[PDB]
């Protein structure tokens, strides 16, 4: 009973939205903004005098680097990135919904290329701010039915 | 090094020997 | 306001008994300090810490200086020595200011490659194997960006810095039906060996990209064109060594071709869970990078990339610039997930691969692969998560090289979590023999400590008792060898107005090289704090940390 996705990735009634945070110019913010903008969505800024737009706070995010395993002297054989986001999403006139992302990246370390892990590093670090943002997306329909559930 | 030849479409497409 | 506060103890194997008396000093708002003298017994002195912490406009920092005049331990291990002074220096900075400037600054630098394995793992671990200084100045609107940075590493076990690194980043994305963005870089890497060569690179790497949207499907089209210029010196002592030939000045230029697409299936779930919707995701990638013959370039920043599921859609098999691997390859994944009749995603699982119709080839392919398979499918990732229930979850990944002709790597964790003081947790980790040698130095593959790969098993648990005490618990145990990795226990008493919690740790701090076999640390400390039952502050304090996963 497969049947082509006939609804839109971002409810018709977030359709046009506010994106605010207090990073605007951030890596995150600019991530949501980009998949914001490829499911059609129309961002306005948080000084508009339209009403009844929805807004999407973007809360700070945590990102930090652990050891997941070691080798059998005790040196760090793998590092595990955990990437966390919060936002909420607020509809004005019913209420303000919270949302979270958790990313997970792994990748193996290296002194004698040391410089070249922490490039390494960074590229990871610039996925997972789109993984992060794809995450938020895939939470604006359940924010949707709950809307609808109260 | 090298200098390319006149089709620069074609040989900037090519793999190298 | 400003005074002492509570001393604390600990007894290592490392220093024996250990005393701390440590005095806070309010010097102002937004600016903390504590001076803490530190006895170690079996080296016999006082190490002093001086902690400095700051908020200002820049944003918030963090200074530590660890200074211990003489080290009785130190000396009898190095009795040449001139002196056997101990130190550590760290520096931790990040702000933005007026949402533009953009301040980070990480540093630390310590005596000698030993300190973390004799000395307290506050702001580093015994686990490190360098030490990073990074420092970096941005400035960000929303259509552009401008970083200038410095990398220095300091190895414990020669590196390469880049004194300085520059990143410019423009934005454009309205040009017709066309989103454009161009990425610059330049970059000066030097080496701590003299005899090593040093380089000055230039890189500038314009991109287009057509994108078309359904509610269904989706399909970009992205070219991308990359121009490198390096001016390498003090190729001589290399030169004179190698068979193959360092050049002088090099230019490397090259297009990228990509196309990637994504479509959406949906159906309901109607005999497992009525009101439960399964989408399936199938996504595929084509990408295009020719063939150029690098050879000629050393490798500053350039290592090769672990393939996860998402990275198999990734266009760079190599991290920096100094490698480009050409590229004729096709990615097919799918992705398949499970809502609930709430539309919150309880389940999703997606497997995928690249199949390479050429070899892919940079001009200097050392890598060590257990067979000469060239094109096919060559790569395979899963990935899966299953939120179980409210408190139940589930995770899981594996990475599969046909050249390898092994599983390269997995991962799996099962957690069970009623709040934050109630937790069990089950993780392993593989990493196979065959990937370390691939991807890894030689005398990795041939040294003791690191040629077997990993097999590890870790088990977590916390539990409180008549909400006053909290139980810690971890074990980390190696399947190779049979050898326990890291083991921790904690108990802490929390009351109104203090907290007083004990921890014991024995763990892997080293490697003995006469009789080969692994160093052991135990520490078992007492801490009282003026004043939760501190469950989440234990299960951070080993050396393979507690994080969660639902
Ligand atoms: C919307 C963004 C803008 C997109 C603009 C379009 C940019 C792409 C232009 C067409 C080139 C990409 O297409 C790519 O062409 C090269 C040409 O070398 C083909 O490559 C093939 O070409 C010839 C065949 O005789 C050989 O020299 C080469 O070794 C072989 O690989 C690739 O199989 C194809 O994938
Ligand atoms: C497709 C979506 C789902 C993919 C994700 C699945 C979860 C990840 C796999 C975890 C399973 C446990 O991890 C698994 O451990 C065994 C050994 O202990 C490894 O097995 C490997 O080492 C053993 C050593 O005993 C060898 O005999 C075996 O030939 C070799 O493949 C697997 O390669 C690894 O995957
Ligand atoms: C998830 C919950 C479960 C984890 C919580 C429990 C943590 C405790 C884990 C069990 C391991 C700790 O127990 C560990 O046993 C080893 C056995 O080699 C002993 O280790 C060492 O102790 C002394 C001093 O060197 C020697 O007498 C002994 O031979 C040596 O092995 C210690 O007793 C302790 O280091
Ligand atoms: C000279 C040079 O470095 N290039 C041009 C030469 N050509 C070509 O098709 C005109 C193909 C090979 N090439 C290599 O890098 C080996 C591309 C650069």
């Amino acid at each position: 009973g497969w049947h082509l996705r006939d609804t839109t990735q971002v409810p018709s009634t977030m359709k046009v939205m506010i994106l605010d945070s207090g990073d605007p110019n951030g890596p995150l913010s600019r991530a949501v903004r980009n998949q914001l903008r490829l499911n059609g969505v129309e961002l306005l800024d948080k000084e508009t005098t339209r009403k009844d737009v929805p807004s999407l706070r973007l809360g700070k995010v945590s990102i930090a680097k652990d050891t997941a395993s070691v080798f059998r002297n005790g040196q760090t054989a793998e590092y595990q990135m955990i990437m966390t986001v919060n936002a909420t999403v607020l509809i004005p006139g019913r209420d303000i919904y919270p949302i979270s992302a958790k990313v997970f990246r792994s990748f193996f370390d290296n002194p004698q290329m040391a410089l070249a892990k922490d490039n390494e590093q960074d590229m990871i670090v610039k996925e997972m701010y789109d993984r992060a943002a794809e995450q938020l997306i895939r939470k604006l329909p359940s924010i949707r039915a709950a809307d609808i559930r109260s | 090094a090298c200098k390319w030849e006149n089709d620069i479409w074609h040989c900037m497409w090519m793999d190298c020997a | 306001r400003s005074g002492f506060l509570i001393p604390n103890a600990k007894y290592t194997t490392t220093n024996y008994f250990e005393f701390y008396l440590p005095y806070y000093w309010n010097i102002a708002p937004n600016m903390d300090a504590t001076i803490t003298p530190h006895y170690m017994h079996r080296r016999g002195n006082i190490m002093w810490e001086n902690e400095f912490r700051y908020l200002s406009q820049a944003g918030a920092g963090l200074m530590e200086l660890d200074y211990l005049p003489s080290d009785k331990v130190y000396e009898d291990e190095h009795p040449n020595d001139d002196s056997s002074r101990r130190w550590l220096f760290y520096w931790n900075h990040s702000g933005v200011m007026d949402q533009v400037w953009r301040f980070n600054v990480d540093y630390t630098k310590v005596s000698d490659p030993s300190y973390f394995n004799d000395f307290d793992n506050k702001y580093g671990s015994s686990t490190d194997g360098y030490a990073t200084q990074k420092f970096s100045v941005g400035y960000a609107v929303q259509n552009f960006n401008a970083t200038v940075s410095t990398k220095q590493f300091q190895v414990f076990s020669s590196s390469y810095s880049a004194e300085p690194q520059l990143d410019v980043n423009y934005y454009q994305n309205d040009v017709g039906p066309f989103d454009t963005r161009i990425y610059g870089q330049a970059v000066h890497f030097v080496n701590t060996r003299d005899d090593m060569p040093e380089a000055t690179r230039v890189h500038l790497e314009p991109t287009i990209n057509l994108p078309l949207s359904n509610n269904w499907g989706s399909i970009n089209t992205e070219a991308k064109f990359l121009a490198t210029h390096y001016q390498q010196t003090n190729l001589d002592w290399y030169n004179s060594r190698n068979t193959t030939k360092l050049d002088e000045s090099v230019n490397r230029v090259m297009p990228q071709f990509k196309v990637d697409g994504k479509m959406v299936f949906e159906r309901d779930m109607e005999m497992l869970a009525p009101g439960y919707t399964q989408t399936l995701e199938p996504r595929a990638q084509y990408l295009y990078v020719p063939y150029r013959d690098q050879s000629d370039i050393y490798n500053y920043d350039s290592s090769l990339l672990q393939s996860d599921y998402s990275g198999l859609f990734r266009d760079r098999t190599y991290g920096g610039l100094d490698r480009i691997a050409s590229a004729n390859q096709v990615t097919t994944g799918v992705t398949s997930r499970i809502y609930d009749d709430a539309a919150v995603e309880r389940f999703n699982i997606s497997v995928g691969q690249i199949y390479y119709f050429t070899e892919s080839r940079t001009g200097d392919d050392n890598i060590t692969w257990e067979n000469d398979d060239k094109t096919g499918s060559l790569v395979w990732a899963g990935d899966t998560y299953w939120r179980i229930s409210e408190r139940w979850g589930l995770r899981g990944g594996i990475q599969y090289d046909t050249r390898l002709d092994n599983v390269a790597t997995s991962n799996s964790s099962i957690e069970y979590r009623r709040d934050e003081d109630r937790l069990v947790q089950l993780n392993y980790h593989y990493a196979s023999p065959e990937y370390i040698q691939a991807t890894l130095p030689k005398y990795y593959s041939t040294a003791e400590q690191y040629k077997n790969g990993i097999s590890q098993v870790g088990a977590v648990a916390s539990r409180p008792i008549a909400d006053r005490w909290s139980i810690v618990g971890a074990y980390y145990y190696d399947t190779n060898a049979n050898k326990q990795a890291d083991s921790m226990l904690g108990v802490q008493y929390s009351s109104c107005c203090y907290a007083i919690r004990v921890g014991y740790e024995r763990k892997l701090n080293g490697w003995d090289n006469d009789k080969q076999h692994a160093v052991y640390d135990n520490a078992i400390g007492f801490n009282i704090e003026l004043r939760g039952l501190g469950t989440q502050e234990m299960l951070r304090s080993n050396i393979l940390p507690y994080q969660n996963t639902l």
